[PDB]
C-alpha cells in the first residue's frame, strides 16, 4: 500500500489500511467504496469522519490534529479525516 | 479554582491532489526519476 | 423580596444528513445534454 | 373519465344527475351496472376527504 | 417463432454448454441447464463486469457506449451481450 | 539487442489496418511504453487495471483450476483488446485499442 | 417519482407562470386564484409563498412546485376506488345491506334489471358478500 | 446533436448547479467565486481549493470543506442548508461542504 | 367503411366534456343527435 | 439577534445584548467572555451573576424571578442567570 | 473519574461521582442528566445548587466558598456548583 500524507497514529494507520483494503477487494463500484470506508471505521472509532475515493480531484480541507489520512492503491485514491 | 471549557479540539487546514502512480517516495511525478523507473522496467529480459 | 424558580436547556444542534455521489464524465455529459434540452423547451 | 375529474350534496347531485343524463341519452337509440356502482364508491370517497379535512 | 427456434440453434452447436437471459437486477429467466446451482452464479457474477465494462470505455469519450464483451479463459468463452433491458450470457468452448 | 525486438513487435501489431494504438502496463497500473499522450495514457492504466483484476477475479471464482488469457471489450468505435499473462515476476496486461473502420 | 406525474407537474407549472418568467411570482399566482374565484389578502398569501419558498427567493420553482405535489400527494392506486365502492362505506364488516343496492338501481332509473347478480356472487351463500369475495364480483 | 468532444465544450461553458441546499444569495456568491477560481487557474487546482475555502473561512463559516475534480466519488457528513455542487466548464466538478 | 368507421367511432365518441354543469346538459344534447344520426345510417 | 426564553425587562434584555455579542466578537475562546461578560454585568446592574456560554449543551439551573436569558447567537448560544 | 478542578469536601465529592455516573447510567437524555444530578444531590445537603451537563460549553464561575465540582467522563461534561 501507498501513503502520501498523513498525521496520525500509525497504530489505527493499520486499521485504516486493512479496513481500505478489503472494501476495494469486495465491492466492485466506487461509491460503495466511499460509503463503507467511513461507514465500517465509524462503527469502529469515533463519531465523524469524510471519506473521498477516485482519481484526478483536488481538495483543501482543514485537518484533525490526529485523524488525515491519505491513501494510494493501484492508481485508485482514497482520503479520509474528522 | 472556578471556571471551564470543554477539552477543545485543534484544527488547522491542508491539501491534496493526486496525480500519478509511481511505487513510494522513492519517485516523484514532477522529476525525472519516472525516466530511470521505466528505464529499470524496460531492460529485464 | 423575589423567590426562586428552575428551568432547563434544550439545545438543538443543527440538522446534518449524508450526500454520496460518483462525478465521471459519463455524468457531466449526460446531465448537459438534458439542461440544453430544457433550453429548448423553454425556446419552443 | 368522470371517475378521474370527480355545501356538498348539491355538487353530489349534479354529478349523479350527469350520470343519469348519460343513460338518457343512451336511451334515445350490464356493465352498466359495474359503472354505475364504482362511479357512487368514487364521489362518496371525495365526500370522506373532504370531511377528514374539516378536521 | 422466431426468438426460441434461435435458441434452440444456437444450444446446438460444437461447443456451447449453456444460454442464460438475466433481467436488469438478476432474476435469471430461460436458463438452458439441468440444473440450477451454477445458474445463479452466473446471474449474480457476470452483469457487474458487463457495467463496470460500460463505465470503462465510456468514461473516456461520452459519446461512447459499450455493445457486447468476450472473456476467453482457458477452457470457456464467455461472451456478453449487455444492454439496457438485460443482460445475455453465451457460454462456448472452442 | 531484444530492445529492437520489442519495438519491432510494436510495429508489427501496428502496421495492421486500423490499430489506433498499443500500450503496455504492468500490475501497478504505471504505463512503460505508451504510443498515446500522457493523459489518455494514466487513465488508460488506472481503468484497465481495475477492470482486469475484477475480471479475473470473477473468472477464477467462477471456477477454481481455469484462468484467463484474454478480454475484449467493444465500443460502436473501437474494439480495446486486453491481454494479461498472470503470473510472478511478471504479469504485464498489454492493451491495444484498434476497429477496421479506419484506412 | 413516477413519469407521467412529470408530465401534469410540467403542464401545471406552464398554466400557473403565464408569463415565461421561470419563477411563479405573486401576481401570476392571484391571477390564478382570481381565475378561481378567490382574491385574498396581500399578507396571507405572503405566509403561503414563504412556506413554500425555500431558496429565499419570493419565488417559487419547478422543484419546489413537485415538492408540494409529491408531499401533499404521497403523504395522503386501486385499493381506494375498488373498496369504497359499496364495502368502503362499511369499514371491514362484510355485510353490505341490500337496501343500498336498492337504492342506487332505484335512482338511476334503469330500464330493466334483475337482481340476481347478488343471488349468484354469493360465496359464502349466506346471502351477503366479504370484501375478498366483492373484489372477485369486480 | 454535435459529433465530437469539442463542439461539446463549445456549447457547454454554463455552470449547472448539480444539486444544492443554500439560499439565493449564498448560491449566487459562491457560485460566482467558484468559477472565478476555476477560470483563474485551470492547471493547478489545490490552490483553487486554497482561495474557496480561504475566502469561505474569514467570511462565512469557521470549517469549510472544498473539492474539486475531474472524476471522483465521496460520501460526506454535512450540516444542512450549507452544500453545493456544481458542474463547470463542462468537465470539472466541486463538491462544496461546511 | 360504412358498417365500421361508423361503429369505431360511435364508440369512440367522450359525451361529458370539460350549476355551470347546465351546459354539459347543453352539450350532451349535441352529441346525442350525432349518435342518432350515425345509428341511422347503419340501420 | 434572538432570545427565546425570558423574564427581564426590556430594557434589561437589550442591555445583555448589547454587552454580550460585541463582547462575542472581540474574543476568540469562551472560557473568558463568561468571565468578562459577567464582571461587567455585576458592575452594570447587580451584584451578583452566572453565566454559561457554548454548544452542545444542557443544564438545571435557579433564576430568581425577574433574570433569565437563552440566546441563540451565531450558533453559539448564551444562558445567563441570577 | 477524571476531575479537573474543585476547592471543596472530599466525601461529598465521593457522593458527586457516584450520583453523577449512576445518574448518567439511568438516563439516557441530555437533559435528564442535570435534572437528577441536581435533584438528588440538592434534597441531601442544600436546597440551593446549580448543574451543567453537554460538550463544548463554557463559563466562569465565581468561586464558591466550599462547593465546585466539575467532572470529565466518558465523552460527557458536568459542572456542579453552589
Amino acid at each position: 500500500a501507498v501513503i502520501k500524507n498523513a498525521d496520525m497514529s500509525e497504530e489505527m494507520q493499520a486499521d485504516a489500511v486493512d479496513c481500505a483494503t478489503q472494501a476495494l477487494e469486495k465491492y466492485n463500484i466506487e461509491k460503495d467504496i466511499a460509503a463503507y470506508i467511513k461507514k465500517e471505521f465509524d462503527r469502529k472509532h469515533n463519531p465523524t469522519w469524510h471519506c473521498i475515493v477516485g482519481r484526478n480531484f483536488g481538495s483543501y480541507v482543514t485537518h484533525e490534529t490526529k485523524h488525515f489520512i491519505y491513501f494510494y492503491l493501484g492508481q485508485v485514491a482514497i482520503l479520509l479525516f474528522k | 479554582h472556578e471556571a471551564n471549557t470543554n477539552a477543545v479540539i485543534l484544527v488547522n487546514k491542508a491539501m491534496s491532489h493526486v496525480e500519478g502512480g509511481w511505487p513510494k517516495d522513492v519517485d516523484y511525478t514532477e522529476a525525472e526519476h519516472t525516466i530511470r523507473y521505466r528505464k529499470k522496467v524496460e531492460k529485464d529480459e | 423580596n423575589y423567590p426562586l424558580r428552575d428551568r432547563e436547556t434544550f439545545t438543538e444542534p443543527p440538522p446534518t444528513a449524508t450526500v454520496s455521489g460518483a462525478c465521471t464524465q459519463w455524468e457531466i455529459y449526460d446531465e448537459y445534454i438534458k439542461d440544453l434540452e430544457r433550453q429548448r423547451i423553454d425556446e419552443a | 373519465m368522470k371517475r378521474r375529474l370527480g355545501t356538498l350534496e348539491e355538487i353530489q347531485a349534479a354529478i349523479n344527475q350527469c350520470a343519469k343524463k348519460v343513460l338518457t341519452i343512451s336511451k334515445q337509440l350490464r356493465r352498466w351496472v359495474k359503472a354505475v356502482l364504482r362511479l357512487t364508491g368514487s364521489v362518496e370517497g371525495i365526500k370522506t376527504q373532504v370531511g377528514e379535512y374539516i378536521r | 417463432s422466431d426468438i426460441e427456434s434461435t435458441l434452440t440453434r444456437i444450444q446446438g452447436h460444437k461447443g456451447v454448454i449453456g444460454v442464460i437471459i438475466v433481467n436488469n437486477q438478476g432474476v435469471p429467466l430461460r436458463s438452458t441447464f439441468e440444473h440450477d446451482a451454477m445458474t445463479k452464479q452466473y446471474a449474480d457474477l457476470v452483469p457487474g463486469l458487463a457495467d463496470l465494462a460500460r463505465n470503462l470505455v465510456r468514461d473516456l469519450d461520452p459519446q461512447n457506449d459499450l455493445e457486447f464483451l468476450r472473456i476467453r479463459s482457458h477452457k470457456h468463452e464467455i461472451m456478453v451481450a449487455a444492454k439496457d433491458d438485460f443482460v445475455l450470457l453465451v457460454i462456448q468452448d472452442p | 539487442v531484444d530492445i529492437a525486438a520489442v519495438d519491432e513487435t510494436f510495429k508489427r501489431l501496428q502496421s495492421h489496418k486500423g490499430v489506433l494504438g498499443i500500450i503496455v502496463i504492468n500490475a501497478e497500473g504505471i504505463a512503460i511504453r505508451t504510443t498515446f499522450d500522457n493523459d489518455l495514457t494514466v487513465q488508460y492504466a488506472a481503468l484497465v487495471s481495475h477492470f482486469t483484476v475484477k475480471a479475473r477475479s470473477a473468472v477464477r471464482k467462477l471456477d477454481g483450476d481455469n484462468d484467463l488469457k484474454f478480454l475484449r471489450i467493444r465500443s460502436k468505435k473501437h474494439e480495446i483488446m486486453i491481454a494479461p499473462e498472470f503470473e510472478r515476476s511478471h504479469e504485464y496486461y498489454l492493451v491495444v485499442v484498434q476497429d477496421p473502420s479506419r484506412e | 417519482l413516477t413519469d407521467e406525474e412529470m408530465d401534469m407537474c410540467r403542464k401545471a407549472f406552464a398554466m400557473f407562470d403565464k408569463d415565461g418568467s421561470g419563477t411563479i411570482d405573486t401576481k401570476e399566482l392571484r391571477t390564478a386564484l382570481s381565475a378561481l374565484g378567490q382574491n385574498p389578502t396581500e399578507e396571507d398569501m405572503f405566509v403561503m409563498i414563504s412556506q413554500v419558498d425555500q431558496d429565499g427567493s419570493r419565488c417559487i420553482e419547478f422543484k419546489e412546485f413537485v415538492r408540494v405535489i409529491q408531499i401533499n400527494k404521497q403523504m395522503s392506486a386501486d385499493t381506494l376506488d375498488a373498496f369504497v365502492a359499496l364495502g368502503g362505506n362499511l369499514d371491514k364488516t362484510g355485510r353490505i345491506l341490500v337496501d343500498k343496492l336498492r337504492s342506487i338501481c332505484e335512482e338511476f332509473e334503469l330500464t330493466v334489471n334483475v337482481d340476481r347478480l347478488v343471488k349468484d356472487a354469493d360465496r359464502d351463500l349466506n346471502g351477503f358478500l366479504s370484501y375478498d369475495e366483492f373484489r372477485a364480483l369486480l | 446533436q454535435f459529433e465530437d468532444m469539442e463542439a461539446f465544450l463549445r456549447v457547454a461553458k454554463y455552470t449547472l448547479v448539480k444539486f444544492t441546499d443554500m439560499h439565493v444569495e449564498m448560491k449566487e456568491e459562491a457560485m460566482d467565486i467558484c468559477i472565478t477560481a476555476v477560470e483563474k487557474y485551470p492547471n493547478d487546482a489545490e490552490k483553487c481549493t486554497q482561495m474557496i475555502k480561504d475566502q469561505m473561512d474569514k467570511k462565512f463559516g469557521a470549517p469549510w470543506h472544498v473539492v474539486v475534480g475531474k472524476g471522483f466519488s465521496y460520501e460526506i457528513t454535512y450540516e444542512v442548508r450549507n452544500l453545493l455542487y456544481i458542474y463547470v466548464g463542462g468537465r470539472t466538478a466541486v463538491l462544496l461542504w461546511k | 367503411n360504412r358498417v365500421d368507421s361508423n361503429l369505431g367511432a360511435i364508440s369512440s365518441t367522450l359525451l361529458v366534456e370539460l350549476e355551470g354543469f347546465v351546459e354539459q346538459n347543453r352539450f350532451q344534447k349535441k352529441q346525442a343527435e350525432l349518435l342518432a344520426i350515425r345509428n341511422e345510417e347503419v340501420r
